[PDB]
DNA sequence: CGTCTGCCCGCTATGAGCGTTGCATTTATCAGGGTTCTGGTCCACAGTAT
DNA sequence: ATACTGTGGACCAGAACCCTGATAAATGCAACGCTCATAGCGGGCAGACG
């Protein structure tokens, strides 16, 4: 399921970075030269394939969704807090000085006696941390963090030990907010990332909800785990009853005594049921009374993937005023209205994009999305507060 | 099984799949022999075990564990290896791979003497806090699970418990620090602490390999021994100066404990059969005792490096 | 491995592991009943070959898949139509195996994306998504995650045909209305006789022959 | 009253009454095979007539019952006796009510 | 001042999840034989006193 | 130079774990009943019409 590198150790350049297997094994901390040029993607844009047919000019340019992706500022900070609270999180679970060997010989206590705060050591503390994102849908959650945590390499094998360290899981929330299906969610993803059988021997043998609790955060640290993220948090809010809570209280006692660091994503409507926090925002188009440079260079760095034979290099202030009118600043919004402008215009066979091409696309074809960009448009609360997630 | 531990330094290796069992929550025995074996009518061995070959496949991707390294260095086996001979030493290897428990146990000593001495579980107050310092857990150790002798080499004695290994058949035990110690005064006779001291050394040696000298190659070695020693009538034992040295050396209470009570009466003994053809192999700590009592300027390597000679 | 250790050596600056693939692409047609919502779906995939079988592999690539949505408005009747539709375009059985009654929800969610990539499975095409409004098995909130959960676990392209009561279940969120029209939204109108001030082409076409 | 909470707690001396009491005797008949033992006892026990019914009460008085060991001797066999010889002297149905649940001794 | 139109609302049906249960399978228990290990034995061998 | 005795070696069987068989008791699992959430119907009861 997940390929296996082999490790190798590097030379650590802080001191309590001493002498861990699992920190000293993960790719170098990288600079601010390397936060914005190790997530830059996109189109290769041949010019030999410009003159071609419509069919495969047509189909060569819905790709641009899946492989255009352009670092913002939030992204850096994103990449610096994820790369903090994911090397500090094994300081405390050493394996070399009989550290992680305290850890896994506590949490065999509460697989027996089923109480999640029965020590055996004392000298064994946590050192994780946890976050919480949140931001309007189409702002990017996902797809910038497939590409910040895609530099890790998941499962790695340390044969100094036989430890295999999962260095990264993802899993996502019940469709409701179910009890028995987050702890099942966990050993699905987890037994496809290394090809084993945990679902069918944890959950199967009929165990209460309390056992399930336990022998999950048991084989997370069988397994030096690094980072536990779940995503769609927002799902509990239609819990069962107590589930809202008890599921809460876990997930603050599994990063503040068992010691796995844990991330949560949600849209912020899964702000009522509460961890540091980030807020995410659709981007503005003037932030000192000047047009945003982001917001320039995504557009303009955008307008350079174009099929279209007579296509127009300089891209004019009312194109880019009316995009961002039409958009509302939500970047799932902005490339999907490219591309679907750019598919009519090669069907119409008028291959300019123009202004009004641009209104007839919205108009005809994002219609269930309309309310929710002319709520943001008006920018009244009252009208905010129903739907567009902001 | 995706994460199998690797025995720490001096381990047995039924301590090894005790704390894999422990470091997975797998409370139930049955689930844990599934796991680790695939087959539930297996038996958890402490000595001379079984079913290796499953166990060091698991370690396979560790480049330095293979078989023979569990067989020699985390097992019983460098207590019997030197004296049985030499086939029966081979066939006992090739049967530690394979899933015969009773084949194995026949092939040896006292492994055939079909009873399991002090199967209850032993522990070492001092060796614990030394494990719990360093390492971090607390896993059996060879030292400790002596054939015959309940001592620690180092230190003073071995403080018991209740429980035992054949009350549960098919469960692995693992030791937990919260049962550390109970203090209660315990003294232990010099010269078994001695003893233990003497044997120890075999266990961490190289050379107790490939060091296993024939029956007629013992007989002879120690016919020509105490022809040295000048005790020797011809053809015939003293059966006095001999008795009068392991007295001297080991006293009564000693051989009590040890289950070798002299019977110079009775014609038939543990001491008396040595001097005679041997026909069996005999115990490791007869051969200790002869050892110690007739000449001590030598360890164990050095004698079986004498016998192995001529 | 390569990559791994120059970038571990410090000769290669930076480099970039395996991903994972984002959402599936999602549409949804919205039109009113007596327009051919089905008989154009089954006039169009008529011209791919359902179950291709691959002979370097051994996967039978199963191109197409059309399910039909349940009239309780439940959502294990529209998780077990998938296995009871996988039975007769192949000819192994599966309602007997994955379609227990212990299996939950969830679960029969996380086994129909196993068999969804062991047969490369192009499109899943749900019919009559219009009946999931006011069920008696869960609420309004119970199914518009259901739908999220689904499109983001399966991988396979997901296609919705309903009626124009249904966009009303999509049009309650961002969320939902982002995912249902992924891939744009298409909306069917009966034929006019006339557009603008000129007689409508369409029309005499369709009488005339 | 007290024997529902031996049957609930399971243990056979968890008396809740002081006030009640035992007044009973106990004896063991031993002799040769032969001699008579089940012949003699039977004509004996013939005098009294087994089930009386009382009528202010409900009760009806069992006045004795006989019951033989299994060959088999095993636990589940003499306390089985007992109830397939209580409804072949009252028309009941004890066994299929007790024998047939899942019980422990 | 009675009623008859909206509002309550008691009630029937339905489905998903959880708790409960009886059968087949597994596990355990005991009797009988056996075959090689061993436990001691008797006899030959050899060294010796008359 | 010849009888008496201590001792090692070949050797009868006792027996103890292993195998086989039948019989009784303890679980795992497939099937069934209990509980709760949710949507709706139509009859009976408080305000307006005559
Ligand atoms: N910074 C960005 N640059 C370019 N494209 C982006 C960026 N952020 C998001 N996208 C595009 O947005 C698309 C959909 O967004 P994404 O999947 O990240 O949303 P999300 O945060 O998971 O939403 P939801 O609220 O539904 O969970 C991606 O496929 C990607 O192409
Ligand atoms: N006192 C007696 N007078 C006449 N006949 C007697 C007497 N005692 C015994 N018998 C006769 O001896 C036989 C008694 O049989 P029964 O089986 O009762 O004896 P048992 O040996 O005591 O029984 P059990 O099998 O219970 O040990 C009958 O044939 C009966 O007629
Ligand atoms: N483009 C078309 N040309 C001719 N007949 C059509 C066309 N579209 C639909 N029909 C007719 O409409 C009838 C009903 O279509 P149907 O498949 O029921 O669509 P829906 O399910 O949306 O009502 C079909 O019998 C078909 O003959
Ligand atoms: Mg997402
Ligand atoms: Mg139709
Ligand atoms: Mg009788
Ligand atoms: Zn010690």
């Amino acid at each position: 399921g997940a390929t296996r590198i082999q490790a190798v150790y590097r030379d650590t350049g802080v001191e309590a970075y001493r002498d861990n297997p699992f920190i000293e094994a993960l790719p170098p901390l990288q600079e601010s030269v390397n936060s914005a040029a190790s997530l830059k993607s996109s189109l290769q844009l041949t010019s030999s394939d410009l003159q071609k047919s419509r069919v495969i000019r047509a189909h060569t340019i819905c790709r641009i969704p899946d492989d255009y992706f352009q670092p913002l500022g939030t992204h850096l900070l994103l990449s610096e807090r994820i790369s903090v609270m994911i090397r500090g999180g094994y300081v405390g679970r050493n394996p070399k000085t009989g550290d992680l060997q305290k850890h896994l010989q506590n949490g065999y206590e509460r697989v027996q006696t089923g109480e999640l705060e029965t020590f055996r050591f004392e000298e064994a503390r946590s050192t994780a941390q946890s976050l919480l994102l949140i931001g309007c849908s189409g702002s990017g959650k996902t797809t910038s963090l497939h590409r910040i945590l895609a530099t890790y390499p998941q499962v790695i094998y340390h044969r100094e030990l036989n430890v295999e360290q999962v260095v990264y899981l993802k899993i996502d929330c019940s469709h409701n907010g179910s009890l028995k299906e987050i702890c099942l969610n966990f050993f699905r993803a987890l037994d496809r990332a290394l090809g084993s059988n945990y679902e069918r021997r944890y959950g199967l043998k009929r165990h209460g909800i309390e056992t399930m609790l336990a022998l999950m955060s048991q084989i997370a640290n069988a397994h030096a785990l690094g980072l536990l993220v779940i995503d769609e948090i927002q799902h509990l809010s239609r819990s069962r009853s107590g589930g809202s809570q008890e599921m809460l209280n876990f997930f603050v006692t599994m990063v503040n005594i068992i010691g796995v660091p844990v991330m949560l994503i949600g849209t912020p409507k899964a702000r009522e049921i509460f961890f540091g926090a980030i807020f995410w925002d659709p981007i503005q188009q003037t932030q000192r009374g000047k047009p945003n440079q982001e917001w320039i260079a995504f557009t303009d760095n955008l307008w350079q993937l174009q099929l279209l034979q007579r296509k127009d290099a300089l891209l004019s202030d009312e194109v880019r005023d009316v995009w961002y009118e039409l958009s509302q600043g939500v970047m799932d919004i902005v490339v999907k209205l490219f591309v679907l402008a750019q598919l009519r215009a090669l069907a119409l066979g008028n291959e300019r994009i123009t202004a009004g091409l641009l209104r007839q696309v919205y108009q005809d074809e994002l219609k269930p999305v309309h309310p929710m960009l002319e709520a943001l448009r008006s920018g009244i609360p009252e009208r905010i507060a129903r739907y567009s997630d902001l | 099984m995706r994460n199998f531990p690797v025995p720490y330094s001096n381990e047995l290796i039924y301590s090894t799949i005790a704390r894999a069992g422990v470091y997975q929550g797998i409370v139930s025995p049955k689930q844990l022999l599934d796991e680790v074996y695939g087959n539930r009518k297996v038996v958890a061995t402490l000595g001379l075990p079984s079913h290796l070959g499953v166990i060091a496949r698991h370690l396979h991707q560790t480049g330095r564990y293979a078989v023979q390294q569990l067989i020699y260095e985390h097992t019983l086996f460098p207590l019997y290896a030197p004296f049985v001979g030499k086939e029966r030493r081979d066939e006992a290897i090739r049967l530690m791979e394979y899933q015969a428990q009773g084949a194995v146990h026949l092939m040896l000593g006292v492994a055939a003497s079909r009873v399991k001495s002090d199967n209850r579980f032993r522990y070492c107050p001092d060796c614990v806090a030394l494990q719990l310092n360093r390492y971090g857990e607390a896993f059996w150790q060879r030292d400790w699970y002596l054939p015959a002798l309940p001592y620690c080499p180092k230190h003073g004695a071995l403080v018991f418990f209740d429980r035992a290994v054949d009350d549960h058949r098919h469960q692995f035990w693992a030791l937990g620090h919260t049962e550390l110690l109970s203090d209660y005064p315990k003294d232990s006779l010099s010269q078994l602490t001695a003893l233990a001291a003497y044997i120890a050394p075999l266990l961490d040696a190289p050379r107790a390999q490939e060091l296993s000298p024939s029956l007629e190659q013992w007989t002879l070695f120690y016919q020509r021994l105490a022809q040295d020693l000048g005790l020797t009538k011809s053809k015939h034992i003293r059966h006095d100066l001999v008795a009068e040295r392991v007295r001297q050396t080991f006293s009564d209470e000693a051989l009590e404990k040890l289950d070798l009570k002299l019977a110079e009466n009775k014609d038939t003994c543990w001491l008396k059969s040595i001097f005679r053809k041997h026909r069996k192999a005999f115990s490791y700590l007869q051969h200790s005792i002869v050892w110690q009592a007739l000449l001590p300027k030598l360890t164990v390597i050095e004698a079986l490096q004498q016998a192995s000679a001529l | 491995q390569n990559g791994y250790e120059r970038v571990q050596t410090g000769e290669l600056e930076t480099f970039r592991f395996e991903e994972a693939r984002s959402t599936a692409q999602s549409l949804l047609l919205i039109g009113c009943s007596g327009s051919g919502k089905t008989t154009s779906l089954h006039r169009i995939l008529a011209t791919y070959p359902q179950v291709i079988y691959h002979r370097e592999l051994n996967v039978e690539q199963v191109v197409y898949l059309k399910i039909d949505c349940s009239h309780n408005g439940s959502l294990k009747e529209i998780c077990l139509n998938f296995f009871r539709a996988l039975d007769r375009a192949l000819g192994s059985n599966y309602e007997r195996r994955y379609g227990l009654k212990r299996h939950g929800i969830e679960t029969m969610l996380a086994l129909m994306s196993q068999i969804a990539n062991a047969h490369a499975l192009g499109l899943l095409v749900i019919d009559e998504i219009q009946h999931l409004s006011r069920s008696r098995s869960g609420g309004s909130q119970e199914m518009l995650n259901f739908f999220v959960t689904m499109v983001n676990i399966i991988g396979v392209p997901v296609m919705l045909i309903g009626t124009p009561k249904a966009r009303e279940i999509f049009e309650a969120d961002l969320r939902s209305a982002r995912r249902g029209a992924g891939f744009g939204a298409i909306f069917w109108d009966p034929i006019q006789q006339t557009q603008r001030g000129k007689p409508n082409q369409e029309w005499i076409a369709f009488t005339d022959n």
